[PDB]
RNA sequence: ACGGACCAAGGAGUCUAGCAAAUGUGCAAGUGUAUAUGAUUCUUUAAACAUUUUACGCAUAAUUAAUG
RNA sequence: UUUUAAUUUAUUCAUUGGAAUUUUUCAUGUCGAGUCGUGUUCUUUGAGAUUGGAGCACUAAUACGUGUGAUACAUUUCACA
RNA sequence: GAUGUUAGGAGGGCAAAUCCGCCGAAUUUAAGCAUAUAAUUAAGCGGAAGAAAAGAAAAUAACUAUGAUUCCUUUAGUAACGGCGAGUGAACAAGGACCAGCUCAAACGGUUAAUCCUUCGUUUGGUGCAAACCUUUCGACGGAAUUGUCGUU
């Protein structure tokens, strides 16, 4: 889309938009990240205020599969299985769903949301948050740890 | 962490033996061509200071061999097999 | 730089014209191998290209869970099949002499998948109607009856693919069975908290052990 | 059984007897001509634990290398350059002694053999000697053996300046694996390379 | 000095090409785009025509 | 004050990477099918078409040097 | 024209050697030395009380060994080669 | 050891886009500049193939574990390096292409080098018009080799 570029529109007008005065020359303020701490550091500190120094030890090698975690939230168990299913465990008091979220892919149940009341659900997952702990058990559920 | 090699791992996953629950599985020649071989060598001039080190039979005459066995042979485990195989055949010619 | 940017990160300050490359040619090289495999196995005779793998479980935390086609079956798994690794390569099969066994459970459906594919197997004399009865587990070969209805049909090649797995991350449970005294939370905490003096013990125990 | 008692009574170097044999040997050695032939190995068990064996193609070599590292090539020690690179004396080669030994008697004294390996021999003040082992490829004695026949082809074609012997696999970090080597293992040049090359799709 | 490394081609979402497939195959279903697109239907008895 | 004797033709904000904003489009707690494979597609076609019910990126949760 | 699949047919007599696995006993064998390694110097690396290489000095153990497990040590488990 | 216009052979030079070793800058960036960057690049020397090089774990992981090398997607502009400034910057796992494993040394074999080469002969059949070529195992001779060839694993 060359014809859609501002540049055509100033094809006759001498300095190209770029200034009579001031001109266009080149890297007239250094190159790259250059002018940090000394010219440019007004944009550093307004922009980017923690940029320069360093905080914290050296993880040497990391192996992020180590610590890979993903995090489920309390409100999103029920929204996992199928509305009629859904149904199903709703009105028979008999019954709850065993869900392992682990198969789903998260490790981590987090606790932010709200249950359904008096509506038990047992969940498996490797790590549990304790509010998320504190809501299924308050909800007639249970907690199952598995790896 | 460490693992237990038999008491299956509990199926939780942080602790000691965690993980899923799967059910696990379980001279004639050498000295002698040491003793032919010795007896047309000998021992190395270090070897022979070690000898000695050990000879005089004090703590600090060995602590003094360990040192200058580490030095002479890099690393400290290589030092302290050298000055414990030396110790060993001061004995057995002793003896 | 100016205004509110990301600071400039690009790695370009090398002769990087030189490094430069575009794939032009990646459908062409495409239909190019697939004629090279289809002419394989057109060469080969009926016999399929592909060659069996073991399937096994992907390592590390993250991928615990998942199996996938691994190189060659173990020793202990061709020895469960009655198949020496020798033969095994000279019929489609796979092996390793790294891989170990470390689990039952490995172990017994790696060998039942040889099996499968063993008995799915149908032989080809080696000699033109002089079928013999096999060495070192490969199977008795066909005869003339047997092999010209079989080469006619579609050869099932499910058994090289990786097996899917049965997804029931669904379950149903009474109600009245439901362990309302569980503390999962606290039980990971104690866990954490206990592993070091149980490495320490297990260490004592090893020390006992080596004695 | 014999190479096993040669190879123990080898590996001590310090006894009287080894001194001794070594201080004769290297003596004679500095007064023979930097590289000539040898009609036996001088250290029979070593040059068949490496590839050497003892049918008519073979040839062993024995080569003087000076020690020391080289100074730079600049005429004087003026380097018109930045400081970081002002040095002149303390230059390494990356190249080790053993594979400049062979290079010098592979590289155009024989250029009709190739080079298997190479081996130790003794030391001195000021030379390092080695023994090195050749093939002869034209020679059928090795051309029909099944073995050892592998170096009669082309692509094997001075692999001293190739760095393709053990000498050249020791200097090229090609003597340790995994994390320890990591970029070396496709060759440096080519790890580097594929490693900064950048590859577009035509589509985006 | 132009270069083999101008982005030549493009990639277009997979439902956005279904929907522009769909969208041509209805315009294609009515007589009025067909007519005014170029062709000389006027004696065609209806649009989505269909053979045996 | 500098350039311009005259005429013709050529003659200069572009290309790529990466980020953001803006706007249009599709889908939406999902989105993009990467590399690759298949398939009576093989002038065009180096494009189009497709992807046996946890690949990967970004997003879906933050915070801390950090055990977490 | 090239090759390369399926298809067609092989039958009698003979001894010569070899191979795989499975029964019953021995003996736990071998396993790359101026090499590994360490110190120091230079270089190289993302590699950081040193990633690899090289020069010099010192210079090993024998599989229960020795080498890795990205922070230098000592005592020591474990895993992997 | 020498020496041989003894017999039979080999190397040398050209060519380089890809490939393998060595050697090796500075321009440039840092708005100066010296470490750093440019760059393990350009120039220089040497060496191969239709591919080369790498390659069959003295590997990774820490898991329910994987299993030679190479390459693609990604990990990831991440861990990390750095007047911690400018800048630089991997690896493991994961998804794919392809897929192949092996032999010396060492061990064992002495009622027997069971090995190898040179030269000179013999036939076993075949495609060629021819020129030539492919198969062939019985030797004999002269040597090499026990300072170790071959067989077994």
């Amino acid at each position: 889309a060359t014809r859609f570029k501002k540049n055509r529109k100033k094809r006759g007008h001498v300095s190209a938009g770029h200034g009579r005065v001031g001109k266009h020359r080149k890297h007239p303020g250094g190159r790259g990240k250059a002018g940090g701490l000394h010219h440019m550091r007004i944009n550093f500190d307004k922009y980017h205020p923690g940029y320069f120094g360093k905080v914290g030890m050296r993880h040497l090698n990391l192996l992020k599969n180590r610590t890979y975690c993903p995090t489920i939230n309390v409100d999103k168990l029920w929204g996992l299985l199928p509305e009629e299913k859904k149904k199903e465990f709703s009105e028979n008091k008999d019954i709850a769903p065993v869900i392992d979220v682990t198969r789903k892919g998260y490790f981590k149940v987090l606790g932010n949301g709200k249950l359904k009341h008096n509506q038990p659900i047992v969940v498996k997952a490797r790590y549990f948050s304790s509010v998320a702990e504190k809501k299924i058990k308050a909800v007639g559920g249970q907690c199952i740890l598995v790896a | 962490g460490r693992k237990s090699t038999i008491k299956p791992a509990t199926g939780i996953a942080v602790g000691f033996n965690s993980g899923h629950v799967v059910t696990k599985r379980n001279s004639k020649r050498k000295e002698l061509i040491k003793d032919v071989v010795r007896e047309i060598t000998g021992f190395s001039p270090y070897e022979k200071r070690i000898i000695e080190l050990i000879k005089i039979g004090t703590s600090a005459s060995t602590k003094r061999s360990l040192k200058y066995a580490k030095k002479k042979l890099g690393t400290h485990k290589r030092g302290k097999a050298k000055r414990e195989e030396i110790q060993k055949v001061v004995i057995l010619q002793r003896r | 730089v100016a205004h509110n940017n990301v600071l400039p990160n690009v790695h370009l300050h090398k002769w990087w014209q030189r490094h430069v490359r575009v794939n032009f040619s990646k459908n062409i090289k495409k239909k190019k191998r697939r004629l090279l495999r289809e002419k394989r196995r057109k060469a080969n005779g009926g016999t399929p290209i592909e060659k069996l793998h073991p399937i096994v479980h992907c390592p590390t935390q993250r991928y615990n869970f998942r199996t996938r086609l691994g190189k060659g079956f173990t020793f202990e798994e061709l020895k469960g099949a009655g198949l020496t690794p020798r033969a095994a390569q000279t019929i489609g099969i796979c092996y390793d002499k790294r891989r170990k066994n470390r689990s039952e459970e490995s172990l017994t459906k790696n060998v039942e998948r040889l099996l499968k594919y063993k008995n799915s197997l149908v032989m080809i004399p080696l000699k033109k109607n002089k079928a013999k009865k096999g060495i070192g587990g490969i199977p008795a070969d066909a005869d003339k009856n047997t092999i010209k209805e079989f080469r006619n049909k579609k050869p099932l090649l499910s058994i090289f693919k990786k097996e899917k797995n049965t997804k029931p991350f669904y379950e149903t449970i009474e109600v009245s069975k439901i362990d309302k005294e569980f503390l999962a939370y606290k039980t990971l905490r104690r866990a954490k908290l206990a592993e070091r003096r149980k490495n320490r013990r297990q260490q004592k125990k090893d020390i006992k052990f080596k004695s | 059984g014999a190479y096993k008692y040669i190879q123990e009574i080898w590996k001590k170097k310090q006894s009287d007897a080894m001194h001794f044999l070594l201080r004769v040997r290297t003596w004679e050695y500095r007064q023979l001509p930097v590289v000539h032939r040898v009609s036996k190995p001088s250290r029979p068990d070593k040059a068949r634990r490496l590839g050497y064996k003892a049918i008519q193609g073979f040839v062993i070599y024995r080569v003087r290398v000076r020690r020391g590292d080289r100074k730079k090539r600049v005429k004087k020690g003026i380097v018109h350059g930045k400081p970081k690179h002002q040095g002149v004396h303390k230059q390494k080669s990356t190249r080790n002694l053993k594979s400049v030994a062979e290079g010098k008697v592979g590289k155009s004294i024989c250029g009709n053999l190739r080079v298997l390996n190479s081996y130790w021999v003794g030391q001195d003040a000021v030379y390092k000697y080695y023994e090195v082992i050749l093939v002869d490829p034209n020679h059928n004695a090795v051309r029909n053996n099944p073995k050892i026949n592998w170096i009669c082809n082309p692509v094997h074609k001075h692999r001293e300046l190739r760095g393709l012997t053990s000498a050249g696999k020791k200097y090229r970090g090609l003597r340790v694996k995994g994390h320890l080597s990591a970029k070396s293992r496709p060759s440096i040049r080519a790890n580097w390379k594929r490693r900064q090359l950048i590859k577009l799709r035509k589509c985006r | 000095p132009t270069k083999i490394w101008r982005r030549w081609g493009r990639k277009v979402n997979l439902k956005e090409k279904r929907y522009a497939v769909c969208s041509s195959i209805a315009a294609s279903g009515v007589t009025s785009l067909v007519l005014a697109r170029g062709h000389r239907i006027s004696h065609l008895k209806e649009v989505p025509l269909v053979v045996s």
